[PDB]
């Protein structure tokens, strides 16, 4: 089996310079290459390239080979693996579960027994079967150490089989025990009929005569590639040997990047640049490069197939492992539960604090304090929600970002896992609150009274959640979403409900803005439910309820069924507005 | 190889060769017994071990480590026993990561330090002179005159900044100048350079100490005095250029084409992974340890092979230092405008009293209660968030010592003042417009001086929290709840006669409530008001009658007062961590 990986040219470009030019590579089974390049290497780029996850940003006109044969943009996520150098994992699974959802989202057969075959299988190779069943955690002493991580992230491709694994820096964060342990374990992957490509910044010097193929890139141009041995007599019939007590990486590394901090060093260092790049397209070494890939391709001796093996699951299985996925990241997590259901009951503690009881009495703040509870209630319900997203989403985000081009799922399959599992806590947590303070504030009785207001006040805490999720879904930073979402319901009940300014004798605008914030219909029933039934006593203009809900949303009681329907209608909207603005977030 | 051009010397150390010798130290969190002697002239860069207590080792020998205390030992300084004296008297610490200000040039971050740092004694062309001879020393005479600009992004580059930061140390000519990974993110081509214009310093008659994980196999070829570690014990100590030797000679030679350095740290690494893998190292590394100090215990060293700037001198220099810069930052300043001017016209549309129906009375209140009550979404949080960008910059300068919280809190409050009242402008006049209230020009500035009042009571409310609690969303939290307060107890959205006796002397000092008092004390004083009535018993319905308005603004500045008081016994005494 000469199973082989090729590149018969390369090139790249954005706009509107150029990145890689005439890349041209070839491993084999077996062997674990190394990428050396300075910043501006395109190294990073090269890797993507190949993994095909730059997709039609620029201009790619290289052919990617496997197996003798050629491939299409479209397999090339169908055959190779790739991990970033900075693994995102869910914090509240253990190694087990980590590599038990990941084994779920993967294949598409059945028998789950075999699937505890196969997620005990990848943590023996990666000496994690140690450590699984164990919760992932935190930093070195209280979690999981830092090469487990790095363990975990392999161990999660592994489950799929991919024949070819392109790794990016992996022992940039790591020590020199650990960084060198995953160098180790790197070269044992190889050699197992895997090919094995990785970058690496300050390669230390034991690791030079461990990698098969050694190649350099600076500014897009292949400078080398070979062997360590066929290296180190390149350079020295180029005229450059290594000095006695030199790291050969360090050395040829800064022998073939362009100093910069001059024009005639920048002129200089290029043109000693040009020379041996040029030197190495004329090499015995390089031309044995191109006279090998199409070798393979007109060698009928093993054509294959592309790997990783396309069995998906449907939408609605897929679901049910994030949601499942996620909620046990939640509740396992006993911190945020706790914030996420009783954040409300603290803002309503808090003005309760404030006004004990509501007083009938139209002198002593009969409907000024009346006024007041509802406006905070309106306008503080959607800031809460909100503040439950930008804690707790933008790190299952990350996990998202990481799966959706790896082909777990789509980003906005994890919206919709998200958006169902905060439903039984924001639910629970609005009752928590209203069955506490309703009574206390001693609004009004009846027990159909309390019933309405609890279910008035759920939906602006799940609108204010949902809506926050669109926008993270665009907007990156969490603490600018935070200041956005917040000017908006400020915006929203300031606006939309009658209260601080009577909707009917302001300007034509802010009446038309109102017919679209949520505010105004959850005040319009808000303002009925307490004002209804009530009756005064004592300047003192109003006597019975029944005459403020004239004053202001006027009408509103006839309105009662819509403005509920109206109210609770957002939901389904900014989920399914969600689901097109992730789809969005896939291209950027 | 790299590159060669002028190594002539510009700025030299004009004094003895002053010295630092430790015998004996152990600490521990750290490290367990080391002894040497340096002298200025030579540069000794320390190996050792990955963040393996001695990142934390120029902390403790200059006695401002934390994490531990120092367990035996002595410091020598000069011959004298360690103490922070000697320490800001003597050692010049280059922080790895320091911030200076983004919108001045290399000069003026210089010249600014430098009119803090040099002797008052000194004419402005000595001083002068000094910032200009560090400059040309650091290879600075090209670029001197660019912005240091860092998320400014364009300016100068990472090797230039650190030049820069080097620069900062070096205006008041130390003798013994130590740098923590002087070579952190820098280019390889930068990094050699920089470290032969360290080279160069050393040679200026000062004693130049390193702290340095992995350098590459050009740089070690650049080493004098070197000290290799494993962890709390040292190693081996001496010449750079025989480090092969004196490890050929005792039995763990060093391989060909391998850098020295990085093949000897991991010649002494001790694991944690396995109890008996850490338990054979450590082994390994006092036993290696016990074999030098001997091998150099019958040999010395250990070695193989001003009346200052005042208090208002400094408010002056800081003030202009602060104020240079945020005003360069065009930006900032063109945002934090829209964000005024679109909102004083999102709330004088809403009661936009002209061209329709005149302003409800109750539409009036809410007008001004919300004027005031809704500045500090803004000035709450930007305020904390200036604070909390300067903390990096803040810490240092206060520690080193260049200043007093005295000078800086005069600084603090005054430099924003210049900015402040513009942000007023565009937010209380527009609403005042468009809304249509009271007419005349008296009116018109009672009101935008109490909104400026209640504004600047919030700044220092706000600039107080940030330098009294550790982090910033616990700042941002406590503001908020008292903002929060701060706007129930206001008395808008609740009755202040029905307020619990809490949240009645809450209101007693809440600025929210004085704001919304006094502005429904300015449209209502006199006037008689269209339904006409006269304002007064309007506003005593409303029990905004006692307290006359002039009260209302010497509250407000009491509370801005007090609130002043918070802010500089927060400075002096809670020190202010950077993140
Ligand atoms: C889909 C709905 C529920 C989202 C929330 C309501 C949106 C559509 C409404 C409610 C309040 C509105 C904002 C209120 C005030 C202004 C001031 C104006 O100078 C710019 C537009 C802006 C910022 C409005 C944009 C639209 C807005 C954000």
């Amino acid at each position: 089996e000469p199973h082989s990986l090729g590149i018969l040219h390369a090139s790249y470009s954005v706009s509107t310079r150029q990145i890689l030019k005439d890349v041209s590579l070839y491993v084999e089974s077996g062997q674990i290459m190394c990428i050396l390049g300075s910043s501006g290497s395109g190294k990073t780029t090269l890797l993507d390239a190949m993994s095909g996850r730059l997709g039609r940003a620029g201009t790619f006109l290289g052919e990617v080979y496997v197996n003798g044969r050629a491939l299409r943009r479209e397999q090339f996520q169908d055959c190779f693996s790739y991990v970033l150098q900075s693994d995102t994992l869910l914090s509240s699974l253990t190694v087990r579960e980590t590599l038990h959802y990941t084994a779920l989202l993967a294949i598409r057969r059945g028998n789950p027994g075999s699937f505890q075959k196969k997620v005990e299988a990848v943590m023996a190779e990666l000496s994690l079967s140690h450590v699984a069943d164990r919760l992932i955690g935190n930093y070195s002493l209280g979690g999981i150490s830092t090469g487990e991580r790095r363990r975990v992230s392999i161990a999660a491709q592994l489950l799929q089989d991919p024949k070819v694994m392109l790794f990016d820096e992996p022992t940039t964060g790591l020590d020199c025990m650990t960084a060198n342990q995953i160098v180790v374990l790197l070269v044992e992957l190889a050699r197992r009929n895997r090919i094995v490509v990785l970058t690496i910044h300050q390669p230390r010097s034991e690791l030079f005569q461990l990698f098969d193929k050694i190649a350099i890139l600076s500014f897009g141009e292949l400078i080398f590639c070979g062997t360590p041995a066929e290296m180190l007599d390149f350079f020295n019939d180029c005229g450059y040997p290594c000095p006695e007590h030199s790291n050969p990486f360090d050395f040829y590394m800064d022998l073939t990047s362009v100093d910069t901090q001059s024009k005639e060093r920048e002129i200089e260092t290029s043109k000693r640049v040009q020379m041996i790049e040029s030197a190495y397209k004329k090499s015995a070494i390089c031309h044995k490069t191109l006279k090998n890939i199409e070798r393979m391709k007109h060698l009928k001796t093993l054509p294959m197939v592309p790997f990783k093996t396309k069995d998906s699951p449907g939408v609605f299985s897929k679901l049910g492992v994030l949601l499942r996925r996620v909620t046990r990241n939640l509740v396992r997590n006993k911190l945020a539960v706790i914030t996420r259901l009783l954040q409300n009951l603290i803002m309503g503690l808090f003005l309760l604090f404030f006004v004990l009881r509501v007083r009938s009495n139209v002198l002593k703040g009969a409907i000024q304090d009346r006024v007041g509870l509802l406006y905070q209630f309106v306008g503080a319900t959607p800031y809460t929600g909100m503040l439950n997203a930008v804690n707790l989403f933008p790190v299952l985000r990350a996990v998202s970002d990481q799966e959706s081009q790896d082909g777990l799922y789509q980003k906005w399959q994890m919206m919709l896992a998200y958006a169902l599992h905060v439903l039984p806590f924001s639910v629970v947590a609005t009752m928590i609150f209203s069955s506490v303070c309703y009574w206390t504030l001693g609004l009004h009785p009846e027990v159909a009274r309390f019933g309405y207001f609890s279910a008035a006040l759920l939906a602006p805490h799940l609108i204010g959640e949902f809506l926050t999720l669109v926008l993270l879904g665009i907007v990156q930073n969490p603490n600018i979403v935070n200041s956005v979402v917040a000017l908006l319901s400020i915006a929203g009940v300031l606006v939309g409900s009658g209260f601080l300014r009577n909707i009917q004798e302001m300007p034509i605008p802010f009446k038309i803005i109102s017919y679209f914030t949520f505010q105004k219909y959850c005040s319009e029933i808000l303002v009925v439910n307490e004002f209804y039934g009530l009756n005064f006593t004592c300047m003192c203009a109003f006597t019975q309820g029944i005459q403020f809900i004239e004053k202001t949303c006027p009408g509103a009681t006839s309105r009662f069924t819509m403005n509920f329907l109206i109210l609770y209608s957002f939901i389904p909207a900014l989920v399914i507005l969600g689901i097109v603005v992730f789809k969005i977030r896939d291209h950027l | 190889f790299s590159s060669e051009s002028d190594n002539s010397l510009y700025f030299t150390y004009s004094g003895q060769p002053n010295t630092l010798e430790v015998r004996d130290l152990n600490y521990q969190v750290g490290i367990q017994n080391l002894s040497f002697k340096v002298r200025s002239g030579q540069m000794l860069a320390i190996i050792g071990s990955s963040g393996c207590g001695r990142a934390s080792l120029l902390d403790v020998i200059t006695g401002r480590g934390h994490g531990g205390k120092i367990k035996s030992g002595q410091i020598w300084i000069n011959g004298q026993p360690s103490s922070p004296q000697l320490v800001r008297k003597c050692v010049a610490h280059v922080r790895q990561h320091n911030q200076l200000l983004p919108n001045l040039t290399v000069r003026e971050t210089l010249a600014f330090i430098a009119q803090m740092r040099l002797p008052r004694t000194f004419s402005q062309a000595q001083r002068d002179k000094r910032v200009e001879d560090v400059i040309a020393e650091l290879r600075l005479r090209q670029c001197a005159d660019t912005r240091v600009g860092n998320m400014y992004v364009r300016g100068l580059s990472g090797g230039e900044r650190r030049r820069v930061s080097i620069g900062v140390q070096l205006l008041w000519n130390p003798g013994i100048l130590i740098l923590d990974e002087p070579t952190s993110g820098l280019d390889s081509f930068t990094a050699h350079n920089l470290v032969k214009t360290l080279s160069r310093l050393a040679k200026g008659n000062r004693l130049v100490l390193i702290s340095l994980h992995q350098p590459r196999s050009d740089i070690f070829r650049l080493f004098d005095l070197v000290l290799l570690m494993t962890s709390g014990t040292p190693i081996y100590l001496g010449a750079a250029q025989h480090m092969v030797q004196y490890f050929t000679a005792i039995g763990y030679p060093c391989p060909r084409y391998s850098n020295p350095a990085d093949f000897y740290v991991d010649l002494t690494s001790i694991d944690r992974r396995s109890r008996e893998q850490e338990l054979a190292t450590r082994e390994k590394a006092q036993s290696l340890a016990a074999l030098f100090l001997e091998k150099v215990r019958d040999l010395d060293d250990f070695l193989w092979k001003t009346k200052m700037p005042g208090a208002v001198q400094q408010f002056t220099t800081l003030i202009r230092r602060q104020i240079s810069n945020d005003f360069r930052d065009l930006p900032t300043l063109l945002i934090h405008g829209a964000e005024a001017c679109l909102m004083s016209m999102t709330i004088g549309f809403l009661y936009f009293g002209h061209g329709s129906i005149q302003l409800s009375f109750m539409d009036t209140a809410a007008l001004l209660f919300m004027i005031g009550a809704l500045i500090p979404f803004n000035v709450i949080l930007d305020v904390i968030s200036k604070c909390y960008s300067e903390r990096a910059m803040l810490y240092y300068e206060l520690e080193d010592g260049l200043y007093t919280t005295g000078p800086y809190f005069f600084a603090k409050i005054l430099g924003e003042l210049p900015e402040h009242c513009a942000y007023i402008i565009i937010y209380g006049m527009p609403t005042y417009w468009l809304a249509n209230l009271r007419p005349g020009l008296q009116p018109f500035l009672l009101h935008f001086l109490l909104v400026w009042l209640v504004v600047f009571c919030c700044r220092i409310m706000a600039l107080a929290a940030a330098a009294l609690l550790p982090t910033f969303h616990m700042a941002s939290f406590f503001s908020n709840a008292l903002y929060n307060s701060f706007y129930l107890a206001g008395g808008f959205m609740i009755n202040l006669s029905s307020l619990w006796t809490v949240p009645a002397w809450i209101s007693k000092v809440s600025f929210l409530r004085w704001c919304f008092e006094g502005l429904m004390k300015i449209q209502f004083s006199r006037r008689t008001y269209k339904m006409a009535v006269s304002g007064d018993k309007i506003l005593s319905v409303m029990e905004l009658d006692s307290y006359p308005l002039y009260a209302i603004y010497l509250i407000v500045i009491g509370l801005s007062g007090g609130f002043m008081v918070l802010y500089y016994v927060s400075l002096r005494f809670i020190k202010q961590k950077p993140s």
